[PDB]
């Protein structure tokens, strides 16, 4: 049942990869297309810092008591799009593309 | 289901696409001018000389 969602996420149009993290930093499950364990350890260190930093800053440096971050959407050059959410203790980092890059990826596959 | 929601929204429209990004005017009308750089002429001659 808990594997079918990983299959459901690649099925969504644009989706290259996903990586889930514990409260710790270990990656729980990643895609086969994005590198396994090597990048998953690397991509955890950045987002866990980026999250805990931003989580902290919004509660203190913005002087807004009780306002926790829900999503983070890093849009980039090419068509990459790094979406960071948090359900309970665990977090994750999906990577989607756009029509131009999806079309490029389909042409590369062809 | 929370990430699936955010994928959907960004897939609606590119939102960063620039219409005619890079490519210049291309064909532009150029009027035919003729700039007179310098006149030569004789000085204090008996009549004019063609």
């Amino acid at each position: 049942n808990a594997d079918d969602q990983l299959k459901q996420l690649s099925a969504l149009e644009g989706a290259n990869g996903y990586v889930i993290f514990n409260e710790s930093g270990i990656p729980l499950k990643r895609h086969e297309k994005s590198i396994s364990h090597e990048k998953a350890v690397h991509i955890a260190a950045l987002v866990s810092d980026l999250w805990n930093v931003s989580k902290k800053v919004i509660q203190r440096d913005l002087k807004t008591p009780e306002n926790d971050i829900e999503v983070i959407r890093l849009r980039t050059k090419h068509s990459y799009e790094y979406i960071i959410t948090q359900s309970g203790d665990f977090t994750m980092l999906a990577i989607q593309l756009c029509g131009k890059a999806i079309e490029e990826a389909k042409k590369a596959a062809a | 289901e929370g990430v699936e929601k955010c994928i959907y929204q960004n897939n609606q429209i590119d939102l960063l696409e620039e219409y005619f990004e890079g490519e210049t005017s291309e064909h532009v009308v150029e009027n035919l001018s003729s700039k007179t750089l310098m006149l030569f002429k004789d000085e204090k001659e008996i009549c004019k000389r063609s």
